[PDB]
RNA sequence: UCCCCCGUGCCCAUAGCGGCGUGGAACCACCCGUUCCCAUUCCGAACACGGAAGUGAAACGCGCCAGCGCCGAUGGUACUGGGCGGGCGACCGCCUGGGAGAGUAGGUCGGUGCGGGGGA
RNA sequence: CGCCUCCUAAAAGGUAACGGAGGCGCCCAAAGGUCCCCUCAGGCGGGACGGAAAUCCGCCGGAGAGCGCAAGGGUAGAAGG
RNA sequence: CUGACUGGGGCCUGUAGAGCACUGAUAGGGCUAGGGGGCCCACCAGCCUACCAAACCCUGUCAAACUCCGAAGGGUCCCAG
């Protein structure tokens, strides 16, 4: 979909003051503009948990302007697991690199056999027109056993969208599951002591 | 990847420029020979001479020698006397050597 | 530059067929021979009798050129090898002696090889050069059974200006190199 | 590598020398020197060069020798070992081939005795 | 210095005075060192020869 | 259980434990994570008890990701000796863990399965913990 | 070339057994060889020195058809 | 003073790798030779000399391209001089001044000094 | 138990513990002076005996080789050959 | 009048933090020599692996004796209080 988010301008307000008033600080940029912004945290969080660098967010500004952006970067407070700053990338008419959600259709035969589908990439990096952004990219994984894998070279891309990663990059795999029957093997598995790399006259 | 040519040139010339004298640089093409006296502190050439610019005759070795005399005569009229010879990538031999001998005959001190 | 039949065959016959087979637009683009490097990795003379001068007297008769000593890079215990030890001969043939050697090589030497069935078509550099080894040195017309003492072969590198294996296959085959496949 | 690729001994008679070739025995030595009219008692050191290539020519063109003979004998042992017949099995194991007893002897085919 | 790497003196062969002390490896260099050196008595260069220290 | 196969040095100084975790603060592999809420040296024994507790709750199925590794040698002098006479002997290995670090992630399993396995695992560790689920914030990292 | 180290190359005859003679260069002015490219069976087409055999076995027997049909 | 080339410096990859294209009148190179100077642990490959039929194929120079490499903000954060608080501790905060690294936007297929030859 | 190298050492210098790791008590007549020349390890392909690795050839390869010996600094525009 | 301390200016530095380009460590996946095992075989090859796994790549990390980076400060000289 196409989400909307009120944004506001900030000059010399201190980020800790804005964040204490419930406002997430941010920035807007492309080759033409660079402006210090802030959004409302609860408002931004409602949108971002859905939009999430994948779908377009339109920023309604206080001067009346509206600008179509991709979230380019989210900085998290490593202690509290909270966003502390956003980068809004203002889209132009030229193509753009971006991540399109991968969507894994079907149940693998390995998963039926007891396995686990490891979704290695959940989106994929890609150049596409900002008027061409597909909602997702379907991938058939129903023929993967334990342990087969899928790569970006197996992506059936919609029209207008070019792969921006190496075709040899792994996107999914189906791996063996955890098994209690292996525990007693691993428990009674003696692992020898670490070797210390020879130093000096002995090497 | 430097060539043996570029290594030879750098090696010869670093040693020359360490002594702080004006260098007599010499470029030897298949056809012609050239000379500049260079102040490396200013990065500036003070006096030149070459077969191409004097439209000189046939035998490359005697041509080289005459180029040296020519360089000397113009050098002394500017006050230049002492100098350091910059064989660059060439052996001190033949055409280069002749140009050096020709410079010395003209009173360049080296 | 001497008049040698192989060199003349290169210019008169070989070059025209190469220009026609590949359509070169510059005369310097047509494949030619750069050098022929002969190597004896003797090593059976390391310490024993470093009187490989026997072999140097041989290669000098074969090529008209005095080969030069190869010395061991590092020391190798299993090969019984001390760094710096003399372990063979390399002689680099260019211009008329290169032609003069290759001339006798194709006419006389290769035919005298035991159970000869043609040069190995797959021995090409991947960049347009070729290599072949020899099992003996009596193969050559100058080295007679009388003068010989031991059976010493060699490596032969044939370096061309061709950028690809196909152009080099063309040039060598045209000069008279007998390939089996 | 005179004839034929084997540098046959000088000092010895021609019939005797040519036996030092894979494929030429006492029988074919008589055949080569008659068919080229060479005294069979002449030492190899005394063959006129005309005689040599005369002797060389007939020998190499008439009979399979050295490598071609050896490749052929091998090719026959190979095909016997591929078509899986009984003689082929005996060549597969290195055992004798012409029906001999193996409880004892057969040391030529088996090699020197292996202890137990 | 050791048993095989000995100390030694260099003696000016013209005036016989010992002008330099040095060392060598008498296994590697069993012959007596002959070297040109300045002799300050003769006030010129001179063949000096190894002499026991 | 986990420990380096080789090392350049047998014994490490103790260092400090200040600050939030350096990296590894977002869910990178599985669907749910167990986040450290306070610093500690987590022992190789503790990680293995945490891993076994999750394997046993899953019985058969699922995938566990262990995102910390005990590479720091832990040293203790022999009992009843005095101070001095050199550094103690290596008795074990620990992983340094600071607040915000995602220690374990699980995948291939229901939400109720993951919540409960990460809870039992957390009871084996010498620190308070949080259970998290992969977010858009995790994906944008 | 350096002096006094290289064997001098002079014009040379090479006489093969097949009468072929090559005008080349060598350290020896006249050499006799037993074979050359002009007569070697690999060179001179499919000159099968002897075994122009074909199959040869395992059917050119045909001794005979006397068994019935 | 403008454009091309040859020397020779400076900045120190925004200057590099790769791909493609282009240049021989001039210059440069390959080139033609190995008598002469000089030269090869063998080799005129190199070094060197004497040349001038050819070719810009190689090299070099000059363009174009952002796949790699190189450079890289703004914003925010870590950390912190100095000043204060809190916690039994491991450790955690506030003020004031300073402020990265990673990453994002983006930049880059160089710029410039001196002399020499040619051109307009 | 003297001496050298690194760390501890809190970005000048210095800095302790029966703190963490290694080395020295030699050597070289060239392994020294100077002049001239040369450039590595490694990867791939090719080559008789010949091999993971001997010697040869081609392409890639800025320094990961080398520098008598510990470690560190330095270093091919050489301190290496 | 040169001092502690302070202003400005230059130069020196490798810590905090961070990073992974070097030296090592490292979980998983991919790719993939070599082993384990399984069909098939001895006639020398061939296929298969939910096995261990080098190199390489991706994702994600660790380091007093790691550093492609790198502060705050500190040191020192000049002029001024
Ligand atoms: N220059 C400074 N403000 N330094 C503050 C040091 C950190 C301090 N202990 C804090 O977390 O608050
Ligand atoms: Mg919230
Ligand atoms: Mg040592
Ligand atoms: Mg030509
Ligand atoms: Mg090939
Ligand atoms: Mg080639
Ligand atoms: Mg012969
Ligand atoms: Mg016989
Ligand atoms: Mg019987
Ligand atoms: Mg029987
Ligand atoms: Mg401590
Ligand atoms: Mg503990
Ligand atoms: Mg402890
Ligand atoms: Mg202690
Ligand atoms: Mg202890
Ligand atoms: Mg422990
Ligand atoms: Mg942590
Ligand atoms: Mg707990
Ligand atoms: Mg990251
Ligand atoms: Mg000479
Ligand atoms: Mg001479
Ligand atoms: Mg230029
Ligand atoms: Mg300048
Ligand atoms: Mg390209
Ligand atoms: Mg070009
Ligand atoms: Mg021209
Ligand atoms: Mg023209
Ligand atoms: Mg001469
Ligand atoms: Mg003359
Ligand atoms: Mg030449
Ligand atoms: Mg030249
Ligand atoms: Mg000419
Ligand atoms: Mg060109
Ligand atoms: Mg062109
Ligand atoms: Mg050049
Ligand atoms: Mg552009
Ligand atoms: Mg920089
Ligand atoms: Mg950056
Ligand atoms: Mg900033
Ligand atoms: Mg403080
Ligand atoms: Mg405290
Ligand atoms: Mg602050
Ligand atoms: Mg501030
Ligand atoms: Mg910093
Ligand atoms: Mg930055
Ligand atoms: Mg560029
Ligand atoms: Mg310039
Ligand atoms: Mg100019
Ligand atoms: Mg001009
Ligand atoms: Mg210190
Ligand atoms: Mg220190
Ligand atoms: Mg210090
Ligand atoms: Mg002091
Ligand atoms: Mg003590
Ligand atoms: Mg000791
Ligand atoms: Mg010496
Ligand atoms: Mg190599
Ligand atoms: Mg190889
Ligand atoms: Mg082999
Ligand atoms: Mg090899
Ligand atoms: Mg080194
Ligand atoms: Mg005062
Ligand atoms: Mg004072
Ligand atoms: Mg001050
Ligand atoms: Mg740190
Ligand atoms: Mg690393
Ligand atoms: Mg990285
Ligand atoms: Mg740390
Ligand atoms: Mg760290
Ligand atoms: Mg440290
Ligand atoms: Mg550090
Ligand atoms: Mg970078
Ligand atoms: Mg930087
Ligand atoms: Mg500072
Ligand atoms: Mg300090
Ligand atoms: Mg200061
Ligand atoms: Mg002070
Ligand atoms: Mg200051
Ligand atoms: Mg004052
Ligand atoms: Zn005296
Ligand atoms: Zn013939």
């Amino acid at each position: 979909m196409e989400y909307r988010l009120k944004a506001y301008y900030r000059e010399g307000e201190k980020p800790s003051a804005l964040r204490r008033a419930g406002k997430l600080p941010g920035v807007m940029y492309n080759r033409h503009l660079n402006r210090k912004v802030y959004v409302d945290l609860v408002e931004f969080d409602k949108v971002f948990r859905q939009a999430s660098i994948h779908h377009v967010i339109v920023l309604e500004l206080p001067d009346g302007q509206s600008l179509p952006t991709l979230v380019r970067q989210v900085n998290l407070d490593k202690r509290r697991r909270r966003p502390e700053h956003v980068d809004f990338f203002v889209l132009s008419d030229e193509p753009v690199e971006m991540y399109v959600p991968l969507r894994f259709v079907g149940t693998p035969a390995g998963v039926r056999a007891g396995g686990v589908l490891q979704e290695i990439h959940r989106d994929i990096l890609v150049k596409v027109s900002p008027r061409n952004i597909p909602e997702f990219i379907e991938v058939d994984v129903s023929g993967l056993e334990i342990g087969d894998s899928l790569h970006a070279s197996d992506l059936k891309l919609p029209p207008g969208v070019e792969l921006a990663v190496s075709p040899e990059e792994t996107i999914a795999a189906v791996v063996p599951p955890e098994d209690v029957e292996k525990l007693a093997e691993e428990a009674a598995a003696e692992v020898a002591e670490p070797e210390v790399i020879k130093k000096g006259k002995e090497e | 990847r430097l060539t043996a040519y570029e290594r030879r040139k750098f090696r010869v010339r670093n040693r020359i420029k360490r002594t702080g004298r004006l260098r007599l640089s010499v470029f030897r093409s298949l056809k012609h020979i050239y000379a500049q006296i260079i102040d490396d502190e200013k990065g500036v050439t003070l006096v030149s001479a070459s077969s191409l610019a004097l439209k000189l005759k046939g035998n490359k070795t005697e041509v080289a020698r005459q180029v040296g005399r020519a360089l000397a005569e113009k050098a002394l009229a500017l006050g230049i006397k002492q100098v350091a010879f910059d064989r660059g990538p060439y052996k001190y031999h033949g055409r280069v050597k002749a140009l050096a001998e020709g410079a010395r005959e003209g009173g360049l001190e080296f | 530059p001497l008049d040698v039949a192989l060199k003349r065959k290169y210019y008169e016959e070989v070059r025209p067929e190469l220009i026609r087979r590949f359509g070169y637009q510059n005369v310097w683009e047509v494949p030619r021979l750069e050098k022929v490097v002969i190597n004896q990795g003797l090593g059976e003379a390391k310490e024993d009798a470093r009187i490989l001068e026997k072999a140097a007297q041989e290669l000098a008769l074969i090529t008209g050129q005095k080969p030069a000593v190869t010395r061991a890079k590092k020391s190798i215990s299993n090969f019984k090898l001390r760094k710096g030890m003399p372990i063979g001969l390399r002689v680099t043939l260019r211009r008329d002696r290169m032609w003069i050697f290759l001339e006798k090589l194709l006419n006389v030497a290769l035919p005298r090889i035991r159970d000869f069935r043609g040069l190995n078509p797959n021995s090409f550099d991947g960049r347009g050069n070729y290599n072949l080894g020899l099992r003996e040195q009596l193969i050559f017309p100058e080295i007679t059974y009388d003068m010989v003492d031991a059976l010493r072969g060699m490596d032969i590198a044939v370096v061309t200006t061709a950028e690809t294996d196909e152009e080099a296959r063309a040039l060598l085959e045209l000069l008279g190199f007998p390939f089996r496949k | 590598a005179r004839i034929a690729g084997v540098e046959i001994p000088r000092n010895k008679r021609v019939d005797v020398a040519l036996t030092y070739i894979y494929g030429i025995g006492k029988a074919r030595a008589k055949e080569a020197l008659e068919k080229t009219g060479i005294n069979p008692a002449t030492r190899v050191k005394d063959l006129t060069e005309a005689e040599v290539v005369r002797l060389r020519e007939y020998v190499e063109n008439t009979w399979k020798l050295e490598g071609e003979l050896r490749a052929e004998v091998a090719a026959n042992i190979k095909r016997l070992m591929d078509i899986g017949c009984y003689r082929g099995l005996r060549h597969r194991r290195g055992l004798p081939v012409r029906g001999q007893r193996t409880r004892t002897n057969a040391r030529t085919r088996k090699g020197p005795r292996k202890t137990v | 210095a050791s048993e095989v790497r000995i100390k030694l003196l260099l003696e000016c062969t013209e005036c016989k005075r010992r002008n330099y002390a040095t060392e060598k490896n008498k296994r590697n260099t069993p012959n007596k060192l002959e070297l040109r050196k300045y002799c300050p008595w003769c006030r010129k260069h001179t063949v000096h020869r190894e002499v026991k220290i | 259980m986990l420990m380096p196969r080789r090392m350049k040095y047998r014994k490490q100084q103790r260092g400090r434990l200040k600050g939030a975790t350096k990296g590894g603060d977002y869910v990178a592999f599985g669907d749910y994570g167990l986040v450290a809420l306070e610093p500690a040296w987590i022992t190789a024994q503790q990680i293995e008890a945490a891993r076994v507790a999750m394997v046993r709750h899953f019985r058969r199925g699922g995938k566990i990701f262990i995102r910390i590794f005990p590479d720091k040698p832990y040293t203790k002098k022999p009992l009843e000796v005095r101070m001095g006479k050199g550094k103690g002997n290596v008795e074990g290995y620990v992983a340094v863990v600071k607040p915000g670090r995602v220690m374990f992630e699980v995948a291939g399993v229901t939400e109720e399965q993951a919540m409960e396995a990460l809870r039992i695992a957390g009871h084996k560790l010498p620190i308070k913990t949080k259970i998290v689920r992969r977010d858009a914030y995790d994906e944008a990292q | 070339m350096k002096e006094g180290i290289h064997p001098k190359l002079v014009p040379a005859r090479i006489i093969c057994g097949c009468g072929n003679v090559i005008e080349t260069y060598s350290t020896k002015p006249e050499i006799y060889v037993e074979v050359c490219s002009k007569c070697h069976p690999f060179y001179t087409g499919q000159q099968r020195f002897v075994d122009t055999e074909g199959r040869v076995e395992r059917f050119q027997r045909r001794y005979g058809d006397s068994y019935r049909k």
